[PDB]
């Protein structure tokens, strides 16, 4: 776990459109939420590769293990049943295991996303920002519609601003 | 106040829950199922392949040619096959199929089909054709099985018949013959003169001599007698030679078999359908690109593999914790 | 100096440790074994069912009734069965049990059997019963196995007899009937009469007929003759007709048996115990709610699964890091 | 793994009661132990939960796959003991790997939850403590029994204590 | 400008790529292979212990002993078998081993084995051994296979012979017999006198009793009788006894055979070779401290995991970011 | 993932010998390029310790589930290779998914372990230093050839350097 979703952002956004990572500012002219497209569809692209490749990957013959006996042949049929059911047994285990992994690391997956999109943005403002510890930066000087994309396309330059604060 | 920007993720409307390793039912904002639960509940097309349904006839009498069972002269393939477990018609006349299991599994599928005649059935010799008021046909006639026929005296004369097969077909061929065994030994003189009649059969592997067990059974129908069923799988180049005195169900209609053994024998009480699936159950067709499916163990063809276990929900999206 | 306040972890005095992917033998506060290496040693009953201990016959000996050994007719069920590989006791008589290996796996462990009287022992007809100095009771007395009866000439004369039986039980039952081969025909002339004497059995799906094979056996105990006992199991509403006039071992005592199959035969020379497990080895009873175990691979019932391994630590506390 | 176990805060405490994460404080009256029931709890349950969630799924038929035989029918006795070996040899490798896996886990579980709990403080105190960068906070200004408590249950407030730093 | 300090990590000049779970492709510094995909192509010796090629001969004529296959006689053990599909030698008499594939599969591989006499083949009484044009030598000398002895009348008599095998050796010993079917009544006359012949096989525990079924058989070679071998695994401290007046075929050598089963009979037309592997395939013998491969399903012995896949690349390095 | 690799530190270098994680300096007299043995060694042993034990746990039997049979017995001929066959399943799909999952888990571990390193040497410098969010720290004093050393070696003592800053 990275601390971050349930932890100091303490809480998610509804009407955060098509996206599960963004930003959500507030200047003297508006409001204010936006998806990181960047991060949203890099994370989105790990999801699927995983999703598929656990499904991608069982290429093999699954149907029964079993053939056709008479009434006379109760042994042989009794074991085929048997290890038909072994089988799937061993399939039963690992599927409800690789269930409750895979669960485990996608929440975290995000987890380590938004907590890595929130130490981006702390790196981009340095001492032009408090960190305010809740996922919310306070800026130390106006910040123009203009700059608030300079903030999230990464290309913020904190030199052209650090006189302000 | 001051200019802010904030960093933050999504939240929705969802009661969606998953299970992880270290915690129960916790909130996520998308999932999906990994497990298959909904199929056609009927007997579907596999893969492209129509299946056989055995009507009111047991397999052994399918494949004997049981003249009450529709003849599978016209079949081409199957991808599996249906059987009523409860069928009225089986062995019409008194008998036994030797070794039913083995032939069973063999043709519980098969993607290459065809009847074929072994040997001409008038090219026997001086013998009769015996029909039974146990095997009627369709009409109501007195007639036989198929796939054999019942050679009997002709004019109070039985000679030594001998026929052989020789495969040609490039492929295995299904042979099947059958030993009588008559009530008593007055029976066989009465049916085939010669006291003592015997069979023997033969390739360049295997041979076997049969002879006649005389007595009374507690028969079905009208008869009281024994009839017992033998196969064998023929080789390509392979040859197989008949001699008899009596007491003799020679060959007549054989099977040509290609890529045989991949079916399945179903016993299930279910509707046969239009529709086409990659997977056949007892229970029905499926039709998924899941990897498992719970629905049932029985299951035939390109399958999800059948697990023990409820519903299994994979996250795809993030915790769902509320807004602040 | 100045106030402060520091954020820190648990440690403990303890030499556990456990091996992790990355790394062997990580010291940890706490952890627990995944593998049950703990068992009673003895034989007890499986989920409150009591096993069948065989004494000092063979299971062979114990299903036909040799009356050496303690009979079975007051057993209502079995979890498993108990068996000496040197077991003195078993066909007491010179003899062998056909496709004893199929029986010795459906009478494994059954959960509903009760031994029952197929056909009354004086309903035959004309016949005596043979007893044997090879077949001695608890007393000493010459005696025949239990759940069959030797018939012989009665008045110098061995009449046809036949009786058959009608499974009404509404379940399955074993039924058990044999072949005596004398020693020539002088002995089944003395024994039977008859020359060249013959036994029928048949259903409605299945018959056979047996002849006698004379001559002399490399036997043990007194005699030089040969039997051959054979079993079937009569499904639900199914009937079994036996004709013979001469060598015929015949049916007396069957068994109707429900959810069979369901057990094994232990040869380990443990003791049997009062304890009750859920998971019977070879080497002793397990009682434990793990998962898993190192002890015996041969093992019945709710058990851990075996697997070849020693212990296995899994990690619950943290890694233990001594105190600054 | 987050750094923190055997990383920045070199060393366990041993006298750390019913907790497996805590404070340490010192002030003009006092030291100075306490677990934090809040995240000890919290793992607590999810270690409860692993072991529980790998136990309770393996509810399938797990003995011997045997029957039984004469001395004519090797063959198929040889094939019985073989298939039950190979099972045997599933489960084995599984078992070993899964727990090898899974004690990676949670000792990185373990040092995740104290370096999210380190920094949980580190966000709570802000300008008013000096990170010594060894797990210790070094106040600015002085702290009642009952300043450390709020330090303790999360609603401590730097800004009632700035002006002293 | 300032003195500076910076942490960085190891790029490199690979094309190196390894698949994660969440992404295909990446770039590594470095990797290893899990699977094993080389092979010798050849017949190696399985860990120290070299198979037995047998020739231009089927197994059922090697085990025999066809006069025109080499000798087993100095074979001590075999880790495997290798045999041509289209051997031209086989049973050189027209004939049938019975219970074949069971025998197969028992010597697949054993590490103890020695061919014995079970009794000597004067021992036997007035009799003759019989030759045939069918089981030629090597030299061209009419002969008979070397484990069996075809015993016929000597001066127009063919008495009653009986000889006793005792398995005194420790270990299971192989015993093979056989009975001939002549083509008539005449035959088994000329050959044995006797009619009706017979032949009596018995241990403690089973018994058999053998009579001629006389016919003519579509043969090859000069003959149109049948032969039938058997077989039976004599247990240490076990006797096996056989009497008969014609039509048998005796016991002389049988084999002493311990750890059987252990090997695999490949049918692969590749060559054998000096190499010695841990593991055999039907395409090669691998050499691989990699536990997996995907060259060849048809293993044996200490081996990698066959597995369906493609080359499995196990990332070691770090992720392949070029320079800034 | 832990940002480091691919992430703040935007590049790799190539031409750092003997090692996986680093140093890159420059004072008045040089540069300037070490790798980092301590750091190095340990994840060296963890990567060999995992693909260890993946290879030696295997220690069961993995040779062919098969035996020998004739033309007539065709159904436990099929059986047999149907068990084979399905026992190669599991094993085919554990394989593809064990690998996949851990070279996840081992391009995360080196991720982890620089930016371990790199909060190691930040926690060392203190205020002695300025954080360029690069990898790189821009040092507010002059720094011997020694004193990178004593930086590399972790013990750069931050009071005796605290007045030149
Ligand atoms: C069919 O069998 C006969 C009998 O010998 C043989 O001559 C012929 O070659 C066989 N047919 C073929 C295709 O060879």
């Amino acid at each position: 776990l990275f601390g971050a979703i349930a932890g100091f952002i303490e809480g998610g956004w509804p009407g955060l459109i098509n996206g599960w990572y963004g930003f959500q500012h507030q200047n003297e002219q508006g409001t204010g939420i936006a998806a990181d497209k960047e991060s949203t569809q890099k994370a989105i692209d790990q999801i699927t590769t995983k999703i598929n490749n656990i499904i991608d990957k069982m290429n093999g013959n699954y149907d029964s293990i079993r053939g056709e006996f008479n009434q006379v042949e109760k042994r042989i049929n009794m074991l085929a049943d048997r290890i038909d059911d072994a089988v799937t047994d061993i399939w039963s285990y690992n599927a409800k295991l690789l269930v409750l992994l895979e669960n485990d690391k996608t929440l975290d997956m995000h987890d380590a996303n938004v907590k890595n999109l929130h130490e981006q943005v702390r790196r981009e403002l340095k001492d032009n920002a408090i960190d305010e510890g809740n996922g919310c930066f306070e800026l130390l000087h106006k910040c123009n519609d203009s700059c608030m994309e300079t903030i999230r396309n990464g290309t913020y330059d904190h030199t052209e601003y650090a006189e302000e604060s | 106040i001051q200019d802010r920007i904030c960093v933050g993720y999504l939240s929705t409307n969802s009661s969606e829950r998953v299970d992880t390793l270290l915690e129960n039912g916790v909130p996520v904002t998308s999932s999906i199922d990994l497990i298959e639960t909904n199929h056609t509940g009927t007997y579907c097309s596999l893969n492209g392949v129509s299946p056989v349904h055995l009507g009111d006839c047991s397999f052994e009498g399918w494949i004997v040619g049981n003249p009450a069972c529709t003849s599978n002269f016209g079949i081409r393939e199957w991808s599996y096959l249906i059987e009523d477990p409860a069928a009225p018609h089986g062995l019409c006349y008194p008998g036994e199929l030797n070794n039913n299991g083995e032939l069973r599994h063999l043709f519980s599928g098969i993607r290459s089909f065809s009847r074929t005649e072994l040997i001409p059935p008038t090219s026997w010799g001086e013998v009769l054709d015996g029909t039974t008021s146990a095997c009627r046909d369709n009409t109501g006639t007195n007639s036989f099985y198929r796939n054999l026929v019942w050679f009997i005296k002709k004019n109070n004369r039985y000679p030594v018949i001998s026929k052989t097969y020789n495969n040609t077909t490039g492929r295995d061929v299904l042979v099947l013959w059958g030993i009588h065994h008559p009530v008593s030994v007055d029976e066989t003189k009465t049916l085939y003169v010669n006291s003592d009649p015997y069979t023997l059969v033969s390739t360049k592997s295997w041979s076997e001599k049969y002879k006649l067990e005389t007595g009374v059974r507690p028969g079905y129908n009208g008869q009281r007698s024994w009839m017992k069923i033998y196969w064998s799988l023929i080789h390509p180049g392979e040859m197989i030679t008949f001699e008899s005195n009596g007491g003799f169900l020679a060959p007549r209609y054989g099977y040509i078999i290609e890529e045989y053994g991949k079916g399945r024998i179903f016993q299930s009480r279910i509707r046969m359908s239009r529709c086409n699936t990659k997977c056949q159950t007892s229970v029905g067709g499926i039709n998924t690109n899941r990897t498992f499916q719970n629905i049932d163990k029985n299951a035939l063809g390109d399958c999800p593999k059948y697990i023990k276990s409820g519903q299994l929900k994979l996250a795809t999206g993030l915790r769902n914790v509320p807004a602040i």
